[PDB]
């Protein structure tokens, strides 16, 4: 019959598409950003269900976009350093050290000119031989120069990371799975929306997730095709597992003009007997982690095959060690001894320290530390690995795993794998049998 | 799926035909249609396509004030005319499908201008042909 | 591989209309104020979209403080004054475009605007009240 | 627009991969974001076969030898492990605008 | 609630949006690089705020939430009946059946605006 | 040779006044949220693009755009939009003044009114809302039985 | 060539065979005809003799 | 003129070029008009070593 149309206004509709998000609450953060709420905002509702595709939110890229432009915002009112590939004349020292870090300091005196045209001077300080190369007694220059020059950090604002929310704009937002047994992928079916995010910490580490978030139910693993090994492995834990790293040291830095405005931080001399700076977990609870991990490791596998642990591959020293950034500086500690393990009280980590850091894959930068005088301890956390799988096996023995990935995006995928930007259209428009009264 | 491309035939110059195309196993009122040409010994030639909803058409660039195509959606039946015939107008005559599903038209608001999509083809039929003779 | 299918009107087709006929397609042009979109170079993008938006806002607060907010064309209560034009009617509604028009009364806007508002709030919304009681 | 295929023919032989051409004359990039580039195959006394759709993507129902490659300034094809079932004509079709153009011909056979 | 009426049908959530509309009629009340990002937030959430309000005061209808409009429905668009709509069909799977045709829909309530109801109002207007 | 002439109520040309006459130069008070400069500005407008100035500007004109936006909707969210004044449902308290409207309307100017009422605020807009909430949709709801 | 930390120089090798001088070529009386075009525009509007 | 200046910034400065060029002429199997043209010149210059 006589059938009209009405326009209906505020209609709960769900359109799939990204727009930009928007800040919330030191290098990393602000001093200046909007504040938080203390009021949490979330409805569940029912009987919808929906797919959550992980690897593919662009949320990560944002992320990784973001972080990579607030750290070169970081080093722009920084110092040059050009005047420092001059040769370098070195020897070495043998006074107050253990026999486990012999040769490790060099002892280097160069000429480096002063605020004067006119005037150089004398200059020698204490550098670890890992950051120096040589070029040929026997003289040396620095890895950098003939690559990216370098600058001098601004040594005044931190490194500790600090909880991020992300939020949306007004008319958006951002949907929420609640399966405590969820996939990689596959449909969600109970839906939660919020406005803003959790806290998040942007921790860079190379083969660990430190500080990282914590599972609910048991140890859960994480990749789209596991028979390929074309991707890699996430595999997340249940509890943290305590570990303590420290620098046994007496640091000492000295000052040194360099031109107008100019003062470099070279190395002042160490008082004391020299030992190893290195790390220390449990082992009880490794061991019980582990065979958890080995248990919930053969429903997807083989469940009669055999398991079993290795060293890396080998190669770059970003991939070889673990690193992190405790104490404001960067630490490379080798875990060989975690992985010594084959299936069917503390443990001792020895660590290494460089002064010359070298960021992410882009070899166009180069970033300079100075030492910190005194001696600090750090304590951390542990909460998940990133695994691969290797390739050649005649038909389920001998398995082999190693841990890799040197790349900060599924740091960020572990994260917000919960997470997808949903648009909202609150109009529509549908025929009924009422009519228009004029 | 069926579809058949009757019709051959002889004839002189100066004449006035009508031919047929039956389908089967689509939904024939989503579809596109076209007519293909190809010569004795040779290639392929375009001619003519018809719209989906049957309200658009264009030609190639010979028979334009020639022919006339329409299509019967009840009987799900094609209809070609081919008129002020030449002998040198001899070829296989082919009655063949879009691949592609086209959908609903799109109305732009600037200007209106109701826009169509087309693109090439799947399937083609067994084919017929009329030589335009002399004796 | 497109067609071409056009039933609606052009975007300022009825320009060279007379002004009683071209009436009729106002809807187009407040259709497409604020589309277009449907480094140095998304600085002016946004650039431009302010500007858009501070237009569209500066007509529809001028529309808002008249008594012919939301709706499309009104009435009102001024009577007209022939000391602006003096023509009998026909001539405007049959003869005539809108830059013509245009031209012809360009110097007398601010004064109409002026007295509208001032009969808009005038003998209005005091006396709204006046009525609101007995 | 016009459209030419590049080379004419082959006489080719068993365990050789395969690679044949079809050169544009415009760039053909769709606003819906690809090229429209179809192959289709016939074999003699006999209808067209489809091919490959979507520059780069074989036609359901069809063994693997079968891809597709370029880009809108020129074409090629990708064909391995020739077999005696693989001859006939082979044409490149432009279904970008109208009029469409048509690939010539590429004899295919064996080697006597 | 924001956004509470999702997994139910559009005949059973028909009664309560009410109170969804007086819940959805917020969001700016109850108050560098980042402030770049701020900033272009902003300039979205504004656009969108007034496409929505252009489009409710271009037709008749931007007063009330509902209303009523002089157009026959067209058999061409969707061809189900009354009851199997609304009582058998969410908000989403009605969203995917309609649309490719809703810019012919806002256009013909275009000129049903136009047509009828202000020459016309301005032919009555003369006695 | 510029020669001045008429007149006109003009820019705050009543805040000094008596409120029941001052109450109806609110057009030409009321137009100039938006403006005030109402001229060549177009050029800076265009070339300011590589600096912090112009950035600066366009957050004071973004910030603008937005207090019109905050004012017109919480007039809209009652149902007043698109009028000047509305009268409503809401029963004045008189814990809040008991003056008689005769010194109000004939001896009180606006500033002096602003600094009297200046703590219940919140209040009124509570119940303003409340009014424009309670039956103004529920009974409506009620009258909407045809 | 490098010459600076982070920084390098491209400087130039040699030549196989000859040196030979670079230029351009043109057709020649569709020349004449452009210009024969052109004064037939050009009497248009000055002295035609 | 915008974007080719936007293009020139993190290029490489080429200040130690001012030098002075110890040369000599080309010869080697050359047409005589392009005689003059083509030089070949030597100087010093450092490395990235200081
Ligand atoms: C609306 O609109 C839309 C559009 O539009 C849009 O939007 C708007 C807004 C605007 O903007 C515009 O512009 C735009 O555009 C529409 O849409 C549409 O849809 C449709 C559906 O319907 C479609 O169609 C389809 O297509 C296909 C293809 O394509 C696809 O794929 C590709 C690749 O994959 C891609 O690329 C594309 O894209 C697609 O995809 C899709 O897309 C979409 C879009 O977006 C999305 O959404 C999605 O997601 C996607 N997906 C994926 C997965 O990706 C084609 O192919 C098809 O066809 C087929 O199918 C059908 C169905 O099934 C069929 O039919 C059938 O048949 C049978 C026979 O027997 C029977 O039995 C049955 O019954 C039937 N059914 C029916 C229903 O009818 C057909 O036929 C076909 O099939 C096939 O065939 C063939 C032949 O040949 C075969 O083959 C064979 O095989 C054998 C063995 O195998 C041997 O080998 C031989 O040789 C061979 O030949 C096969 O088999 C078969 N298959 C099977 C399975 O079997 C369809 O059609 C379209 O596309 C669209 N569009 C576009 C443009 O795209 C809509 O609709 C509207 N509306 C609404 C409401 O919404
Ligand atoms: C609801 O809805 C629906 C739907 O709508 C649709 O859809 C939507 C979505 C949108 O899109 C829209 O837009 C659409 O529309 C509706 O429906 C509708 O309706 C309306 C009304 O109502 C309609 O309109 C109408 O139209 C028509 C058209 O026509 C055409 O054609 C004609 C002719 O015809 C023809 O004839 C012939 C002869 O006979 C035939 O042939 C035959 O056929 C048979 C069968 O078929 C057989 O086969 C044989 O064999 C053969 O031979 C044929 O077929 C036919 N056809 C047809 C189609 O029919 C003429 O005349 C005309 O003119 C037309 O034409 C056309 O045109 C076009 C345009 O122009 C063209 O195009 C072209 O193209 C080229 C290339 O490119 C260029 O582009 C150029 O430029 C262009 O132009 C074409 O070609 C042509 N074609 C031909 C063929 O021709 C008309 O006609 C009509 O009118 C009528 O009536 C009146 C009354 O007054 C008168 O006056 C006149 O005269 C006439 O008669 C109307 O207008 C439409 O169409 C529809 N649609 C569809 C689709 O269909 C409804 O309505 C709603 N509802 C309500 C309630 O409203
Ligand atoms: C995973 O997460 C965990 C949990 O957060 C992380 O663990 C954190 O690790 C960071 C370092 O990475 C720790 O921060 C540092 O802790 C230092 C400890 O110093 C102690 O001794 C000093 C005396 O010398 C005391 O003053 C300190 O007191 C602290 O605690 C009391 C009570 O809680 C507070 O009241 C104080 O305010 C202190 O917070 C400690 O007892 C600490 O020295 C250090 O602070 C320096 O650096 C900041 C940087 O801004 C300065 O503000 C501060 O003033 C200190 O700087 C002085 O010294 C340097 C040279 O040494 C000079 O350059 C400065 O000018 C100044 O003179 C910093 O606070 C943190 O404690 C620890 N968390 C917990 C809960 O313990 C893990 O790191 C993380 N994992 C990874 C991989 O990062
Ligand atoms: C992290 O880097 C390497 C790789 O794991 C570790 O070096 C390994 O140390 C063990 C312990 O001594 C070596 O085992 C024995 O070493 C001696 C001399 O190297 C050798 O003669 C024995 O036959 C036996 O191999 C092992 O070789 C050595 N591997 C390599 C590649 O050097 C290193 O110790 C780790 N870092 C830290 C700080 O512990
Ligand atoms: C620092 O510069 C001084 C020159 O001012 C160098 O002193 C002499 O350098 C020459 C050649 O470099 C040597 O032949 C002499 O034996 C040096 N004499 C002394 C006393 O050093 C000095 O070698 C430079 N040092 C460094 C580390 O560059
Ligand atoms: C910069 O430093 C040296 C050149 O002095 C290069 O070091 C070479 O590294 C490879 C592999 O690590 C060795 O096989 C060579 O023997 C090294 N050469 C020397 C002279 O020690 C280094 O690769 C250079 N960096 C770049 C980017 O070229
Ligand atoms: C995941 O990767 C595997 C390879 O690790 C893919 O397996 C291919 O499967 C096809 C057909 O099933 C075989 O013809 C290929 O030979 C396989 N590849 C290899 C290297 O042997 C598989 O397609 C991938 N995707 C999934 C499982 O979705
Ligand atoms: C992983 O670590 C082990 C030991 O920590 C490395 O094994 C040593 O490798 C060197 C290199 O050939 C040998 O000279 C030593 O004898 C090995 N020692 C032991 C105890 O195995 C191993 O090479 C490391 N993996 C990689 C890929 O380098
Ligand atoms: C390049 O460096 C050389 C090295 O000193 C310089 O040429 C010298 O000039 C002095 C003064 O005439 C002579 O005593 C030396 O014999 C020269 N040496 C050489 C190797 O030429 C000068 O600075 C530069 N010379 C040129 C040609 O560029
Ligand atoms: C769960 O993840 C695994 C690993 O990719 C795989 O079986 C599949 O993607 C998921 N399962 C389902 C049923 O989707
Ligand atoms: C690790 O650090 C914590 C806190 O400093 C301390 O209580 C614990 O004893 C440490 N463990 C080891 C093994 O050093
Ligand atoms: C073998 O694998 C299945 C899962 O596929 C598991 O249920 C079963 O317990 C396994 N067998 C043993 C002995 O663990
Ligand atoms: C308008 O009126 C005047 C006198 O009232 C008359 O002379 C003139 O012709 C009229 N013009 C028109 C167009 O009606
Ligand atoms: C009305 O709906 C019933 C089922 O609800 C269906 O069987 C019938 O065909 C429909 N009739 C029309 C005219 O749509
Ligand atoms: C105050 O203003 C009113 C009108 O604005 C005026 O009548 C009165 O004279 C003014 N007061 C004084 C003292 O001038
Ligand atoms: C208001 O006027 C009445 C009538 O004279 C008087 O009784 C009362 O006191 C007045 N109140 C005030 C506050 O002026
Ligand atoms: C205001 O004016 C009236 C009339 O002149 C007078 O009665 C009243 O007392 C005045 N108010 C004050 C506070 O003086
Ligand atoms: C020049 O002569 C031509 C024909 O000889 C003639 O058409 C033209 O008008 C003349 N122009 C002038 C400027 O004398």
């Amino acid at each position: 019959e006589n059938l009209w149309v009405t326009v209906y206004y505020g209609v709960p509709v769900w359109k799939d598409a990204e727009t930009t998000l928007f800040c919330a609450s030191n290098v990393w953060a602000t001093h200046a950003c909007v504040p938080t709420d203390p009021n949490p905002q979330e409805i569940h509702l029912e009987n919808v269900t929906e797919e959550f595709n992980m690897w593919k939110n662009n949320m990560v890229e944002q992320m990784h976009t973001d972080i990579i432009s607030l750290w070169d915002q970081s080093l722009k009112p920084c110092v040059k350093l050009t005047p420092l590939c001059v040769t370098l004349q070195c020897t070495n020292v043998t006074n107050n050290i253990t026999d486990d870090m012999r040769g490790e300091l060099k002892n280097c005196s160069f000429n480096m000119t002063t605020e004067l045209r006119d005037k150089k001077q004398k200059v020698y300080s204490l550098f670890y031989r890992l950051d120096v190369v040589q070029i040929n007694n026997k003289e040396y220059r620095l890895i950098n120069c003939n690559t990216s020059a370098i600058t001098q950090a601004c040594p005044k604002v931190s490194f500790e990371p600090i909880p991020i929310h992300y939020c949306a704009p007004a008319g958006f937002a951002i949907l929420k799975c609640k399966d405590k047994k969820f996939n990689g992928t596959g449909p969600c079916p109970s839906v939660s929306t919020v406005q803003c995010t959790h806290g998040i910490k942007p921790v860079v580490s190379t083969q660990l997730l430190l500080n990282g978030s914590l599972a609910e139910e048991e140890v859960m693993i994480r990749s789209e095709n596991i028979t390929n090994n074309a991707k890699n492995i996430l595999v997340q834990f249940n509890t943290p597992v305590q570990i303590n790293c420290t620098r046994p040291n007496n640091n000492t830095r000295k000052s040194i003009r360099i031109g107008p405005g100019q003062a470099f931080y070279a190395t002042g001399d160490i008082i004391g007997d020299i030992r190893q700076a290195h790390c220390t977990v449990s082992k009880a609870t490794w061991n019980e982690t582990l065979g958890k991990v080995v248990k919930q490791l053969r429903k997807h596998f083989g469940n009669n095959t055999i398991i079993r642990f290795a060293n890396s591959s080998g190669g770059d020293l970003e991939v070889t060690t673990h690193s992190f950034n405790c104490g404001g500086e960067f630490f490379y500690c080798n875990t060989s001894g975690l992985f010594n393990s084959t299936w069917i009280d503390s443990i001792t980590l020895p660590c290494r320290i460089k002064q010359i850091i070298n960021m992410w894959q882009r070899i166009g930068q180069a970033m300079y530390a100075p030492p910190i005088q005194g001696v600090i301890r750090c304590v951390s956390n542990i909460t998940g690995l990133i695994l691969t799988r290797d390739g050649g096996s005649t038909n389920s023995t001998t398995e082999t795993f190693r841990p890799g990935g040197g790349d900060m995006r599924d740091n960020w995928r572990s994260e917000l794998y919960k997470y997808k930007v949903v648009k909202i259209e609150p109009l529509g428009v549908a025929p009924t049998r009422a009519k228009r009264r004029v | 799926v069926q579809l058949v491309e009757s019709g051959g035939g002889v004839v002189q110059p100066g004449k006035s035909v009508r031919l047929s195309c039956v389908v089967s196993d689509f939904p024939f009122s989503k579809y596109p249609m076209y007519w293909v040409r190809q010569a004795p010994g040779k290639g392929l030639e375009w001619v003519a396509a018809i719209s989906g909803d049957a309200w658009h058409v264009v030609y190639s660039n010979s028979v334009q004030g020639r022919f006339l195509v329409s299509r019967d959606n009840v009987k799900n039946t094609l209809y070609l005319e081919m008129n002020s015939l030449k002998i040198e107008d001899t070829a296989v005559y082919r009655c063949a499908r879009m691949f592609q599903e086209s959908g609903p038209p799109r109305l732009d608001r600037w200007s209106g201008r109701n826009y169509y999509y087309y693109s090439g083809m799947d399937v083609w039929g067994q084919g017929t042909t009329v030589t335009v003779s002399s004796a | 591989a497109v067609g071409i299918g056009a039933v609606f009107l052009g975007f300022l087709g009825a320009a060279g209309s007379t002004m009683g006929a071209a009436s009729m397609t106002l809807t187009v042009q407040a259709r497409n104020l604020l589309s277009g979109i449907v480094t140095v170079w998304g600085i002016k993008q946004l650039q431009a979209r302010v500007l858009a938006v501070e237009r569209y806002l500066r007509d529809q607060q001028l529309l808002g403080i008249w008594g012919c907010s939301g709706k499309l064309i009104c009435t009102t209560n001024v009577p007209w004054n022939s000391s602006w034009s003096n023509r009998n009617l026909s001539e405007i509604w049959d003869n005539m475009t809108w830059l013509q028009w245009d031209k012809e009364i360009s110097n007398y806007t601010q004064i109409i605007y002026g007295l509208l508002e001032e009969s808009q709030n005038q003998q209005e919304k005091n006396e709204q009240d006046l009525l609101a009681l007995d | 627009i016009v459209m030419t295929q590049t080379p004419l023919s082959l006489s080719v032989t068993p365990g050789q991969p395969a690679s044949i051409s079809c050169k544009s004359s415009e760039s053909l990039r769709q606003s819906n974001g690809k090229t429209s580039l179809y192959w289709y195959r016939q074999k003699p006394g006999q209808s067209p076969q489809l091919l490959v759709f979507e520059v780069s993507n074989r036609f359901s129902g069809v063994s693997d030898r079968f891809v597709g490659s370029g880009s809108g300034t020129d074409f090629t094809l990708r064909i391995s492990r020739v077999e005696a079932e693989d001859v006939g004509f082979y044409y490149c079709m432009q279904s970008k605008d109208f009029p469409l153009t048509f690939g010539g011909g590429t004899k295919v056979d064996l080697k006597r």
